[PDB]
Formats: C-alpha cells, structure tokens, sequence
C-alpha cells in the first residue's frame, strides 16, 4: 500500500490491482500464490513483466534489484529452447505461470 | 554422473547442487527419470514421489506436490516443489480418510469446475495413498 | 490440457489444491508447519 | 484343376485379413500409449480406438470375404 | 487352366488389402495419442485421420479391384 | 492335384499369421512404453494390452484355421 | 498357359501397391501427432506430409505399371 | 507332384514364421525407449518385454510348426 | 514354360517394392514429427529425410532391376 | 520336378527373412530415439540393442535355414 | 522345367529385400527424430544410424543373394 500511495496520485491509472496486508505478516509462497493467481484472474495480457524489490545486501544496505519476467509464451519459446525436448507450448505457459508465482515469493522475502 | 541436483521448497531445502546418479521425479505428462545428461526438459510436476539416487548408492525418497523440473543443458536440475514433504510425516490413516471423503465429494460436486477441484484432490490422494 | 485445464484452473491453482491436500495429510505434530505456510495473510483490494 | 482354383488362390487371399491384424494391434497399442499419457479421455479414447479397429478389421474381413468367394 | 489361373492370380492379388488395413490402423491409432496429447482440435485431428484413412484404404481397395479384373 | 492344392493353399493361408504376430508385438511394446511413462494405472493398462493381444491373435488365428481347413 | 502365368505375375505385382498404402497410413498418422504437438506448424507440416504421401503412392503406382506390363 | 506341393507349401508357410521378426524387434525396441524414459522399474519393464517377445515368437514358431507339418 | 516362368518371376520380383514404399512413408512421417519437435532444423532434418528416402527408392529400384533381369 | 519344388520353396522361404531385416531396423531405430533422450547408460542400452539384433536375426536366419532344408 | 522354376523362385527370393527396404527407412527415420530431440548427439546418433542401416541392408542383401544363386 506504500507503493500504491506513492504512485496513487501520479500513476493511479496504471495500477491494475494493489495487494494489501504486506509486511505485517512474514510472506510465504501461498501469499505469492494469491498475488499471482489474482494477477492471472485479472486477465491482463502481461506479455512483458518486471518485478522490483529491495534485495537484501547487508544488515545496513539493500539494493533495489529488478528481475524481468518474460511471461509471454512467444518470448519463453525462443532460440534458446530449440534444444529443449519435452516442453510443449501449453506446459510452457504453465511453467511461466509457476515461475511468476515463485519469483513473487522470492522477491517478497 | 556429476549431475548437480537442487531439490528445494519454500520452507525447507533438500539436496542442493549435489552430484546424483538418477532422480526419479513425479512429473506431469508422465514420469521421466532425471539422468546425468538428460535432454534439457522444462516440465511441470504432479503429486507423487521423487526418488533421488545419490551417487553413494542410497536413494532418498520424498513426496512432491507440484513445481518445475528445471533440468538445464548442463548437469544441473532444479527441482522446485511448492510442498516438499518426506514420507514419514504423512499420516496414512488420514490419507485414506481424505481419499475416500474426496471420492464421496465427487458426486456432490455439481459444478464441472468444482468437480475438477475434487478431481485434483482425488488425484493427489491417490498418489498419497500409494506413497503410504 | 488435463482435467485441471479446460476447467479454467491454472497450474498455480492446481498447485494450491495439491499443496493443501499434502499439508492435510501431514501428521498433527507436523501440521505446525502446515499452519506456518499460512498463505492467506496477504489481501487484495481492487483499484476500482 | 478346380481344386487348385479353390485352394491355392483362396489361401493366398486369406493372408490379407491377418495382415490387418498388425493394424488393429497398432490401434490397441496406441490406445495403451494414449491412456498412459492422459488417463481421463478413456471414454473418447476407447471410442476412437473401436472406430479404427472396426475399420481395419473390416478391411481384413473384406479380403477374407473375397477368399470365401474364391473357395465357392 | 485359364480359370484356375484367374482364381489363383486373384487370390494372390487381393492380399494387398492387408497393407491398407495396417495403414488405417496406424493412422487411427495415431489419432488416439494425438487427441490424448491435445484434446479436441478434431477439426484437424479427426479430419487428417479420415484423410489418411481414405488414402490408405484406396490403396488396398484399388488392389482388390485388380483381383476383380483378374476374375473377370 | 487335390493333395497338391491342399498343401500349397494351406501354406499360403498360413502366411497371414505374420501380420497378427506383428500386431502382437506392437501391443506389448506399447504396454512397455506406457508403463515406462506412467508407472501408475499399470493394471488397467495391462488389461488393455491383454485385450489388444487377444484381438489381433484372433485375427491371425482365423487364417491359421483356414490353412488347416484347406489342408483337411 | 503364357497368359495364365502373366495373370499370376499380375497378382504378385498388385502386392507391391500394398506397402505403398502402409507407408501412406504411417506418414498421415505422423501428421496427426505432429499437428497435435505444434498447431501453428500447419502449412509446412501438411505440405511435407503431402510430399511423403506423394512418394509413397508413387511406389505403388510404379508397381501398378509393372502389372500393366504383365497385362500387355 | 505331391512332394513338389510339400516343398512349395512349406516354403510359402515359412514366409509368415519370420514376419514375427519385425514384431519382436518392435517389442525389444520399445524396451529401449522405455528404459530411456524411466531407467528405473526395469524389472517389470524387462519382464513385460520378455512376455511380449515370447508372445510374438510363439506365433512365428507356430507358423514354423505348420510349415514343417506341410513338409511331413 | 520358361517364358511364362519369366513373366511370373518378374511379377514376384516387383512386389519387393512394397517394403521400400512403407519405409519411405515411415521416413517422411518421422520428418513430420521431428520438424514439430525442433523447427528451424529442417536443414539437417530434411538432409536425413532425403538420405533415407533415397535409400528406400534405391532398394525398390534394385528389386525392379531384378524383375527386369528375370523377364529378360 | 522335385528340384524345381526345392527352387520355388527356397525362394518362398527366403521371403521370410524380410520380416527380420525389418525387425533389426526397428530395434536399432529405437536405440537412436532412446540414446536421444538419455545419452548416458550406453552400455546398458547398447547391450539391449545388440541382444535385440541377435534375436531378430536369429528368427530370420532360422527362416533361411528352413529354405536351405528345402534345398536339401 | 527346373530352369523355369528358377525365374519364379528368384522373384520370390527377391521379395525378401523389401523388408530391409522398409527397415532402412525406419532407422534413417529415427535418426531424424532423435536429432530433433537432441542435436548435440549428431556424431553418435549418425554413427548408430549408419550401423543400423548397414545391418538391415546386410540382412536384405543376404536374402537377395539367394535370388542370384538360384537363377545362376
């Protein structure tokens, strides 16, 4: 809600959904599960994704790291996966979804 | 054959970057045994048992809910599981109870979506009671 | 497109269901970790 | 000479039907593989298998009927 | 001897149907697994199988027509 | 010519057995790959394989019987 | 007796067509699984399958030409 | 002419006996594929493979028995 | 009788093309499924396909040449 | 005329080997797709493949042995 | 008449080469699908494919030699 409020007066339109009750309780995967699932439930075509978080460096220092989310099936299926065998488009989209959920989990911690 | 294996959960971390011979994994679209140089295959998991055939000779057995079998081109397989649970802590009596209860719920699940949810329950319970 | 698909359930929802089932099968002594999971702590407020 | 006409010719015709046994076995084996991959479409999987097996065995029985015609 | 020759030649000729039967068994079994992997899509999954069935069967049925020509 | 026709026709009709044998091999090989892919559901998978074996074996057995009929 | 052995040779010649049909069944069967895996790959996939059918059918067509030579 | 018929019929029946070779190669081939996917569970996998090979070979050797019977 | 034997022998030698046709169909179907698995690799894949198709057609042509030898 | 019978019977029995030659191809073809998935464990996989060749070639060689027995 | 039997027997023996003609298409076909599965295995993949093709052709040529043997 801090991020929301900071950008509530400039970028409120860009906000699709904002998730509250963050920080009060230690985050876990299920919380990230809720966030990612509702993100899919929105139905917004998030072809390209980007997650921003203050990665812990030291007890006194933190780094605002950004990790890209190549959620789109097309970008997930590039030349790099030419050598990959069993992966099918459907389960690739599923894999990108699970990756989204777990990267949300990792970022929260 | 010097295959680094990373089996980790959000709560606990199992083998991490450890050389293993074979890792039988309960993957969707059929179960395929992770090898030393198996073709890079990004496949999603299904409820079932994972057997890690450690190079020493012993084979540890864990139960997996779901996740991704991220075996790379090199000998690095990342077995991320949402719920990585050992076989001992699972309760067989309540496992059977839940299986039968979900099987009963199947008929009452009028909605095809709800019936699909109970189907996921019974599938997990089937693998569970096989494990127990 | 298995039973979980074609219904609308994504792999994440399928994971949630199987995870809940697994944690249910845990023994009561070990169910403390199942409670620890506590994945409903966060909430969602739709913008509009 | 009609004995040959009813025996050697008919026997050569009889090969056709059991030749399609490979086809029906292929149908059933592919049914096995399909059921292994997705053990939920069996109600439609089995139906498709029955269709294919019926057609293949029908071909074989057509050759067999020709064999019977040669015999009589 | 000519009629006995027609009988034996036709019996040897009609055996080609076996190949047709095996082919259609193959294509329909493939349909089985293809549908298993990707349910529905029968707009092409079933269509292509019917097409292959048509070609494969035509191969054998044309062969049996030659046996008919041998007979008559 | 009767015994000659019996012998050659019986030999010819016996050829069909090969196709049923090929299908018999196909079904059990598919059982192999299915059990490899899905260790669970093997019992029903094995029953399906048994059925397929029985079906193709019957297809061959009729031609084997026809060979016997021609001989006798 | 010359024409008789001609017709027996023709009956033998028709059998060459069958293996062509079996190949046609196989290639079209692969098109099923191929489309099942990649739906986007349709134009190239279908074209290649048609090409394979072309070669397979050409084999049987040539054997039919041999049967023609037997007839003439 | 009876001995001539013995020889030709036995030779014709011998065609089927080795048609099972393709079947047993398919069975053995599938074990290769199965072991590739699941290096474990070989015991049941190999046991089923033998159950299939012996199945396929038995019919072929039965055809060989028929061929020998024609000779005698 | 020798000329009639030449005719029937050519007919028997031309059926040896059916295996070539079936093999060529197998090659092209395999090309289909390979292209599905790994697109943009057609260069090597189609190279392998052309190689196999050439070999199968060469085998069929060899059987045709033997038929030519027998007939003349 | 007995020698002519030996000739024709041996020619027919030699047709059998074709099944095994097709079989030895399948077992080695499976080795290709097997080794493809898991390139390691060659020793086990290749052992199985070699045994498979031995098996299929044994069946075909027995068929050709029957051909030789017909010759004698 | 023995010289006459040579022609038909040679044609029948020549039929046996079709089995190898199909087998080589099968193994070359696997090369394709295996390379699609894993391009890095080309060296050993192609080596095994050449091995299988050579062995299948060995069996086919072994059968084919009988045709020349009986004819000459």
């Amino acid at each position: 809600d801090k991020i929301r409020g900071i950008l509530h007066r400039t970028h409120s339109d860009q906000f699709l959904v904002t998730f509250k009750e963050v920080g009060r309780k230690p985050p876990t995967f299920g919380d990230a599960s809720v966030i990612a699932l509702e993100l899919l439930n929105s139905g917004y075509e998030f072809d390209e994704g980007s997650i921003i978080f203050n990665r812990f460096r030291s007890v006194i220092s933190y780094k605002t790291e950004e990790k890209p989310i190549f959620s789109l099936d097309t970008v997930a299926s590039a030349e790099s996966m030419s050598i990959y065998d069993d992966i099918d488009a459907d389960v690739l989209r599923n894999y990108q979804e699970y990756s989204l959920a777990n990267i949300i989990y990792y970022s929260l911690k | 054959g010097q295959m680094s294996f990373t089996f980790a959960s959000p709560t606990q971390v199992f083998f991490n970057g450890a050389n293993v011979r074979q890792v039988d994994v309960p993957t969707q679209t059929g179960a395929f045994g992770i090898l030393a140089s198996h073709v890079p295959t990004l496949q999603v998991l299904r409820p079932g048992l994972v057997v890690v055939h450690a190079e020493d000779g012993t084979t540890s057995k864990y139960f997996v809910s779901s996740g991704s079998v991220t075996v790379n081109a090199d000998s690095s397989v990342q077995l991320l599981a949402e719920e990585a649970v050992t076989l001992d802590m699972l309760d067989p009596g309540v496992a059977k109870a839940n299986l039968e209860k979900a099987q009963s719920e199947l008929l009452g699940a009028a909605d095809e979506a709800s019936r699909a949810e109970i189907q996921i329950r019974i599938e997990a319970n089937e693998a569970l009671v096989k494990a127990l | 497109v298995a039973y979980w698909r074609q219904a609308g359930l994504s792999y994440i929802r399928y994971s949630q269901i199987c995870a809940k089932a697994v944690r249910d099968a845990l023994k009561a002594e070990f169910k403390a970790n199942a409670e620890k999971t506590s994945g409903s702590n966060v909430k969602i407020v739709k913008v509009k | 000479i009609d004995t040959a006409a009813k025996f050697i010719g008919a026997g050569a015709a009889t090969v056709g039907v059991a030749g399609s046994g490979a086809g029906i076995g292929t149908v059933f084996g592919s049914l096995i593989i399909g059921y292994a991959r997705n053990p939920s479409l069996k109600q439609q999987l089995f139906s498709y298998a029955i269709l294919g097996f019926a057609l293949s065995e029908a071909m074989g029985l057509f050759c067999l009927m020709v064999a019977f015609l040669i015999l009589f």
